RNA sequence: UAAGGUGAUAUGAACCGUUAUAACCGGCGAUUUCCGAAUGGGGAAACCCAGUGUGUUUCGACACACUAUCAUUAACUGAAUCCAUAGGUUAAUGAGGCGAACCGGGGGAACUGAAACAUCUAAGUACCCCGAGGAAAAGAAAUCAACCGAGAUUCCCCCAGUAGCGGCGAGCGAACGGGGAGCAGCCCAGAGCCUGAAUCAGUGUGUGUGUUAGUGGAAGCGUCUGGAAAGGCGCGCGAUACAGGGUGACAGCCCCGUACACAAAAAUGCACAUGCUGUGAGCUCGAUGAGUAGGGCGGGACACGUGGUAUCCUGUCUGAAUAUGGGGGGACCAUCCUCCAAGGCUAAAUACUCCUGACUGACCGAUAGUGAACCAGUACCGUGAGGGAAAGGCGAAAAGAAC
RNA sequence: AGGACCGAACCGACUAAUGUUGAAAAAUUAGCGGAUGACUUGUGGCUGGGGGUGAAAGGCCAAUCAAACCGGGAGAUAGCU
RNA sequence: GCUCGCCGGAAGACCAAGGGUUCCUGUCCAACGUUAAUCGGGGCAGGGUGAGUCGACCCCUAAGGCGAGGCCGAAAGGCGUAGUCGAUGGGAAACAGGUUAAUAUUCCUGUACUUGGUGUUACUGCGAAGGGGGGACGGAGAAGGCUAUGUUGGCCGGGCG
RNA sequence: UACGGUGCUGAAGCAACAAAUGCCCUGCUUCCAGGAAAAGCCUCUAAGCAUCAGGUAACAUCAAAUCGUACCCCAAACCG
C-alpha cells in the first residue's frame, strides 16, 4: 500500500532543491515523509531543562509531502513509478519502464 | 489475528492470575507512585495480562 | 429583605427532583423533552 | 485454599507523602491513599498481608476533588480515599 | 367505568342542539344498573353490571351464554 | 492488511513491531460498576437496608444466584358454608420502557371569516390519550348502474369548483362515468370419502445472489517566470480512467482514487430444484350469522345545516321475515333491475424518515446555512417547565522568533 | 386571672427628612403601635389558574394578577400607525 | 512595633440552613478588587477534613405522600384497606488536658461508658402485627434548694513605682 | 530566637457572701380554651418446644461497618 517506505532511496519531484536524492528516516501519518538531507530548516530552540539544554540554533530535517518525492532507479538513472503485482498478500513492489522488483 | 495465546491454554490460571495481580500490579503500583522508570510500560502489560488470563478463564471454566 | 429564593435542597429535590418527574406522567413527558432537545441537567436535583 | 486475597487490590499509592503523613509516621501511623469502596476491615487486612506489619487501627476519609481548572473550560479531579493506618506495635516503618 | 359488560356500551358523546341550534358537548350514558342474577348451572348469583338492553339479551340468549360471552372476551365477572 | 504504532488537544517519557504473529479494519465471542422500565424493600436517581440457598479445624466473615407487579395456564392448598366458591403459595410463558415522522381509534377547542354575531366557518384542525406495524387502515358487493352493463380494497388524473348544501350569506362541495398504477382470493357457521393430497407457517447445514474486511488499477519529461509549477513554451504518452480530493500557483500522466477486473474465515438477508414437522386440496349433500334489520325519541357522519331527505352510526324504548325471504336503486308507492347484512382473514399499488451508504444542487458561505462550521442545547437566566448566545481562518512547512 | 398597663428582644409600619441614574427594583435616621396573645418564628406538608386563599384590599398566588408562568394553535386578527 | 478610635445581648464566640475548597503553605500581580497593592475570598501548584460515643444512616411515628388488591372514571387518571414511606418529634454510649501551618468529644495521654454476637460457669419455663403498664406531654403564677458566675478576703509570686 | 516556638522545672491552688431567665421542675398551685402518635423499655400469656430451645447474672473475647467533618458561623463564602 505504501508506495514510499521507511528505507528508500528517493529523488526529490518538486519543492526546495529538486535534484537532491536521500534516504527516508520516518514516514509520518498526515501524508508526510522525513527524508535526510532534504529540507533544512534553522530552529531557534529555547534553552530548557532536560532535553535540548543549551539551545543553539538547529539545523533539522522538516518533513516534505510524499508526494513531491519519488523513488530512485539504480538501473536507470531517473525517477519511476512504483506498482505491486504477486499473487499472495506480500504484493512485491515494481520500478514501472523496468519491471523489476524494487 | 496479531497475537498467539496458546502459552495460556493450560489448568489451573488461578496461581498464574495471582502472581501477576498480587505483589506484580502491587508493586509496580507502589514503585509507579514512589517513582520508577518502566513501570509505563510494564503496568500496562501487566493489565493486558490479567485480561488474557481473565478471559481464559471465562473461556475455560473447569481450570 | 426576604426574596423569593430561599434555598432547600429537600424542597427542592421533592419538587423539582428526579423521583418527582418520574411518578407524574406529565413530568416523564418533561423529561423526554429534555432528553430530546439534549440537556446535560435533566433534572436540577443533582 | 488461600482467602479472597483478590479482593485486595484496595491499597493503591504508597503513601500520600507529604508532612502530615510524616510526622504523623514519626509517631505511629503510616497514611495511604486507598481504593473508594475500600472498608477499614478490608484496609486492615490488605496491609497486614501485603505488608508484614501486624496493624492496630485504620481511620479512613473521603478528600474530595479539587476543581483545578481554569475558567474556559472546567474540570473537576477525582475523589479519593485516606487511610491513616495505625502501627503502634511492630512498624516496620 | 361506565361499560354495559354485556354489549359493551360506553358513554358516546354527542351535542344538545337548541331551538337556535346552538351546539354544546354533552354525554349521552348508559342505562346502567347493577343486578344480581341468578345462574342455576353453577348454583350462585353473579352480581354483574348491566344495561337493560344487556337484560334484555341476557332473556334472549340465557345468563350462561352471556357469561361464556365474557370468559371469551376475557372480561371478569 | 501492514511497515509502522500506543485516539485528540499534546508534546514528552516508557516501550511494541518488519509484513511469517505491532498497530488498523471486518465477522464472531468474553467482561460489561452504579442509576435509569428498575424488577428484593425503601429513596431526596447514580444511594440506604434486606431475605432465602450454596462456601471461617482461618471463631475478622466474604462471594455468587434468586426474591417487583400484571395477564394466561397448570399444580398444591383453601373461608364464612356441607359439597363448593372467593382467597393464598409454587412453576412456566408473555407484558412493561424508549423512539423523529407515517397509520387506526377515544375525546376535542379558540383566535379567525361572515367586514359585528349566535346557525355557519376555522375543523374533526391544534392538543391530550390509547394501540399497532414496517407500513397501517380498508377489502371481496344485502356495490354502482339503468334495461345496456361493469365487477374486492387502495393511490393518481379528469369529471369540476360541476350537481347540490348554505343566516341559499360567508363558505362548504361530491358522485356517475372515463383514463392509469397495481392486480390473489379465500375460510368458519358441518357431516361422510381424503388425514404435508397443492398451498401456509415453523424449521435446515444445500445452491445462487447481495451486505458487513479488502486487492490490482494506465500514462511526462526538458525549458521560462517565480519562494514554490500543477501555469507559459516544446516534444510525447494513456484513455471502458479527462468523477473528485490533495500536493508550496491552475496536475489526465506526483499521491489517494476513478472506468474496469477480482476477493469474504465467519456472520447474516433474500430467492429456489429444495432437507423435516403440523394444520390444511378436492367430491357429494346439508346449512346460509335475531335483540339483528326496521321503527319511535335525542344526537352524530355522509358534499347534504331536517329540509321533500334517501344512506350509515347508536345513547333510550321497542322489534321482524328468515330465501315462499330480505336489502338497495336519494321522501313514498307499483313495476323492473341488482345484491344477499346481522362471522373473520387477505399481497401489490399508498404514507413517513431517528438512522446508514453513494450521488446531485442557477442552495448558504460565518449577522448567512441548523440554535450549534467552534468541546453548543454548552455558557448564562429562571424555583421549575422553559428560554438560550457570542465565538472560523498565521504560514507551503512552526521554519512559533537562539542571542 | 387579664385578647390588662409601661417597655427591650421580636412583630409591624403612623409622621417627617434624606435618597429617588439610591447603599436599597420601598431602604436609612429620629420619633410610632403591639409586645401572654385573635401573638411570633423554624421545619416539613396541603390547596393550582375563570382555580386556590382572603379578619375583604381586586389583596396574594416567586420583584408578574379585574384571571400567574412556560410551550403549542400562531405568521390569530388589526378598515390602525 | 508603639499610640488613638469603634463594637462589646456584638461589628464577640459557636450550631443549623445554604454555599462548596473560599481553609493552610509557597509563588505571581496580566484580568477581578470601584485607587496603589508587595496584599487578597484573585491566578497557579502542593497540602488539609482521621469518630463505637457528634450528626446522618438506622428503629418508630405525626401532618402528609405513595398505595397490591378494591371502589370509581371516555382514555389519561381520582380515592383508598392491608401496608409502606415521611422529622420539625420519641430510641445505646465520652469527658478533661495536649497536639498541627491547616483536623479534633476523631490524633495522643489519662480516666470512662453503651449495644449486640460468641465461649465458659451457675440458675431457671421460655416464647407474638396479642393484652396491659410505660413512653406521654397545655397556659399562667409562686416559693424554696442550688448552680453557672461574680465580688471580697486569705494564700502565693512579683513591685517599692 | 530568624521574633514563631521548643527541652526542663513549676509557688498558691482556699473561705465567705451574692447569684440567674439555667437545674430540681415532665414538679407544685391554679385555670379552662382540656393539653400527638408509635417504637425502644418493663411485664403477662397464645401457637410451639420440653435433659432441647430460650431467658437471667458473672467472666472472657470479638464487633460497632458506611457517609459528613476544611471554611463562611446573622455574613466579602447563604437569599439580594
Amino acid at each position: 500500500a505504501a508506495k514510499i517506505r521507511r528505507d528508500d532511496e528517493v529523488i526529490v519531484l518538486t519543492g526546495k532543491d529538486k535534484g537532491k536524492r536521500g534516504k527516508v528516516k520516518n514516514v509520518l501519518s498526515s501524508g508526510k515523509v522525513i527524508v535526510e538531507g532534504i529540507n533544512l530548516v534553522k530552529k531557534h530552540q529555547k534553552p530548557v531543562p532536560a532535553l535540548n539544554q543549551p539551545g543553539g540554533i538547529v539545523e533539522k530535517e522538516a518533513a516534505i509531502q510524499v508526494s513531491n518525492v519519488a523513488i530512485f532507479n539504480a538501473a536507470t538513472g531517473k525517477a519511476d513509478r512504483v506498482g505491486f503485482r504477486f499473487e499472495d498478500g506480500k504484493k512485491v513492489r515494481f520500478f514501472k519502464s523496468n519491471s523489476e522488483t524494487i | 489475528m496479531k497475537a498467539k495465546e496458546l502459552r495460556e491454554k493450560s489448568v489451573e490460571e488461578l496461581n498464574t492470575e495471582l502472581l501477576n495481580l498480587l505483589r506484580e500490579q502491587f508493586n509496580l503500583r507502589m514503585q509507579a507512585a514512589s517513582g520508577q522508570l518502566q513501570q509505563s510500560h510494564l503496568l500496562k502489560q501487566v493489565r493486558r495480562d490479567v485480561a488474557r488470563v481473565k478471559t481464559l478463564l471465562n473461556e475455560k471454566a473447569g481450570a | 429583605m426576604k426574596r423569593t429564593f430561599q434555598p432547600s435542597v429537600l424542597k427542592r429535590n421533592r419538587s423539582h427532583g428526579f423521583r418527582a418527574r418520574m411518578a407524574t406522567k406529565n413530568g416523564r413527558q418533561v423529561l423526554a423533552r429534555r432528553r430530546a432537545k439534549g440537556r446535560a441537567r435533566l433534572t436540577v436535583s443533582k | 485454599m488461600i482467602r479472597e486475597e483478590r479482593l485486595l487490590k484496595v491499597l493503591r499509592a504508597p503513601h500520600v507523602s507529604e508532612k502530615a503523613s510524616t510526622a504523623m509516621e514519626k509517631s505511629n501511623t503510616i497514611v495511604l491513599k486507598v481504593a473508594k469502596d475500600a472498608t477499614k476491615a478490608e484496609i486492615k487486612a490488605a496491609v497486614q498481608k501485603l505488608f508484614e506489619v501486624e496493624v492496630e487501627v485504620v481511620n479512613t476519609l473521603v478528600v474530595k476533588g479539587k476543581v483545578k481548572r481554569h475558567g474556559q473550560r472546567i474540570g473537576r479531579r477525582s475523589d479519593w480515599k485516606k487511610a491513616y493506618v495505625t502501627l503502634k506495635e511492630g512498624q516496620n516503618l | 367505568s361506565r361499560v354495559c359488560q354485556v354489549t359493551g356500551k360506553r358513554p358516546v358523546t354527542g351535542n344538545n342542539r337548541s331551538h337556535a341550534l346552538n351546539a354544546t358537548k354533552r354525554r349521552f350514558l348508559p342505562n346502567l344498573h347493577s343486578h344480581r342474577f341468578w345462574v342455576e348451572s353453577e348454583k350462585r348469583f353473579v352480581t354483574l353490571r348491566v344495561s337493560a338492553k344487556g337484560m334484555r339479551v341476557i332473556d334472549k340468549k340465557g345468563i350462561d351464554t352471556v357469561l361464556a360471552e365474557l370468559r371469551a372476551r376475557g372480561e371478569k365477572y
